């Protein structure tokens, strides 16, 4: 908490208000379609 | 051997970075944003009160 | 190659291509929620 | 006054030669850097020695190479203005004429290309209409140089007449008062044929220059001069710059009346069987591909010579001529009169490097560019248009970058009729 | 005309581009447009070491 963080500020200067916060930090989601290892297991109850 | 071929001229596209800087004064500096076409090359001014004394 | 410049170029790359589209969604979320009257550089002249 | 927008049409050209000639796009990105030029191997000539005991003896290796690179754009710029009514309808054909016009320049260029830089030469003392068979002759001459050259025609061979010539040699095929189908064709229509003696296409190209007569007389090779095979050479700095096979700077004593073209032969030297090294009883011929300063020139077949004693074995390998020049040898002239040419060649030989215009970038923006194909020749330029700051106007731009090579100077060739006086 | 992010900083300029038919050319501008003020200089300070006579 330290480390004050900052982000390109997505809000404007409006001249009318008297206070606008000024802490940004950003969440990137990215998604990687790829082929990975699934396991065939044998219920031990019945199928697989 | 004296195998008197063809001489070509490479070049290499992975550069070489020389420069890194950095700007500790600039991010711990505020910066503020006036909407879109708020202000002109004319008149771009703005004055701000000071807290009474 | 870093990753962070990696992430910091695709998201410059879409925060410069959907500039004024946003630009005028936030005008007019402030023009109706706000004030109709964004007249600013006068209103103080 | 009624205007009544009824095009009476006026001309109709064709570009065979352009049409024929292959065509090269080498990438445009190492193009770029490469200034433009690129280079290609020729085929290997090895040489050989017989015996049993051949030590110190082992000859190396060496691998000749041509460049080819590009000219200059070739545009159609003009200025298009709303509120006429006649650059309305002006301009709608105006494109036309000059993708028209811009087809026509590119066979222009090949054919003065093959024609100023065609090493084999076939003349003839008289006109195509004075013996019987003569226009066959005349081919067939063309046909058997190139077989005894033994020069690569696998792609094909091409013969191209003018309309004089191509008129003769019809009559002449119809004068033979024997009926048979050859002479009924040449009847009926004005076609000779298709192939005739051995070459895979025999046409007719309306746009064949005319080689003008050559004023050059009293001409001897200045000195003795051993022209060597190579494929490199260090240049001042120490770098190996590559050497262009198929150019050699001769010194004679005085190149006046000399001039990009001109069909030469020097007296004594004989053209060889490239692959076997045996000698033909023809004259080497040569064309003058610049005059250079006033007592140089620039022939492009190089004059490597058999019996040549400073030349290594490998370099040997490549000499297509049967002595060197011998510092007095005359220097004859085979262009005596001015004769519209007839113009062969193997379909290997010319080539149209092409380029692209990248008018389409971001960079330009503001300007509308699109692609433009040019008709009958396969090339395409690019189309831009851009209006005025004002006033209701605009600009068009119809661009062509291309660069027509002859690679095989060897295997071009040219054939002057009437060469008397 | 389009919008220009600057690294580090969080500034936005414009990049703009333009086309020359006749040069068969382009031009390419980078603007970019701010102002570095000092409301109080009073707190603002600057320190000096080894200021000997």
């Amino acid at each position: 908490a330290d480390d004050i963080p900052s982000f390109q500020n997505p809000n404007d200067w409006v001249f009318p208000w008297l206070t606008q916060d000024t802490i940004q930090i950003a969440e990137f989601y990215e998604v990687v379609e790829k082929k990975e290892t699934a396991f065939i297991y044998q219920d031990p109850v019945t199928g697989e | 051997a004296l195998n008197e071929g063809q001489i070509v001229t490479l070049a290499v596209d992975e550069i070489i970075e020389t420069i890194s800087a950095i700007t500790p004064m600039a991010q711990k500096a505020k910066k503020y944003t006036p909407p879109a076409a708020s202000m002109q090359r004319s008149s771009n001014t703005i004055w701000m009160p000071v807290e009474q004394e | 190659e870093n990753r962070l410049e990696s992430i910091l170029s695709r998201f410059d790359a879409d925060w410069t291509a959907s500039d004024e589209a946003r630009r005028e969604a936030k005008n007019d979320l402030f023009f109706s929620r706000v004030s109709q009257w964004d007249d600013w550089l006068s209103q103080y002249t | 006054t009624l205007a009544v927008d009824e095009i009476i049409e006026t001309i109709s050209a064709i570009t065979p030669m352009a049409q024929k000639a292959k065509k090269y796009t080498p990438p445009a990105a190492s193009m770029q850097r490469s200034s433009n030029t690129i280079w290609m191997p020729v085929e290997q000539e090895s040489p050989t020695q017989e015996g049993w005991d051949l030590t110190d003896k082992a000859t190396g290796l060496l691998e000749l190479n041509v460049a080819v690179n590009m000219g200059e754009p070739d545009n159609d710029f003009f200025q298009l203005r709303a509120d006429d009514l006649r650059d309305e309808t002006a301009y709608r054909r105006r494109i036309q004429s000059a993708a028209r016009k811009l087809a026509n320049n590119v066979e222009l260029k090949v054919a003065n290309m093959a024609a100023e830089m065609g090493s084999l030469v076939i003349t003839s003392p008289d006109a195509i209409g004075t013996n019987t068979a003569d226009a066959w002759n005349f081919v067939a001459d063309a046909e058997e140089i190139m077989f005894s050259r033994e020069l690569n025609r696998d792609m094909g061979t091409s013969y191209f007449f003018n309309p004089q010539d191509y008129k003769k040699a019809g009559y002449d095929l119809t004068k033979r008062d024997i009926f048979g189908r050859i002479p009924e064709e040449a009847y009926r229509d004005g076609t000779i044929q298709r192939q005739v003696a051995g070459f895979d296409d025999v046409l007719r190209s309306p746009k064949l220059p005319v080689l003008t007569k050559s004023t050059a007389t009293g001409i001897t090779v200045s000195g003795a001069q051993s022209f060597k095979p190579v494929a490199w050479q260090l240049d001042n700095d120490g770098n190996k710059v590559n050497v262009d096979n198929r150019f050699a700077t001769v010194t004679l004593s005085a190149t006046t009346g000399m001039k990009r073209g001109d069909k030469i032969s020097f007296a004594g030297v004989k053209f060889l069987g490239q692959m076997a090294k045996n000698v033909l009883a023809q004259d080497a011929t040569f064309s003058v591909v610049r005059v250079v300063d006033g007592t140089h020139v620039e022939i492009t077949p190089k004059p490597v010579a058999l019996d040549d004693v400073s030349l290594s074995p490998e370099q040997r390998a490549y000499a297509n001529v049967n002595t060197s020049l011998a510092d007095a040898m005359a220097v004859n002239i085979l262009n005596v009169k001015d004769a519209r040419t007839n113009v062969f060649w193997a379909d290997d030989a010319i080539r149209i490097v092409s380029q692209p215009i990248p008018a389409n970038h971001e960079l330009f923006a503001g300007m509308k560019t699109t692609s433009f194909s040019i008709p009958d020749v396969g090339l395409n330029g690019i189309f831009a248009t851009q209006g005025d700051i004002s006033t209701l106007s605009g600009l068009c731009r119809i661009a062509l970058w291309y660069g027509v090579n002859a690679t095989r100077p060897e295997a071009i060739g040219v054939g002057l009729p009437g060469q008397t006086a």
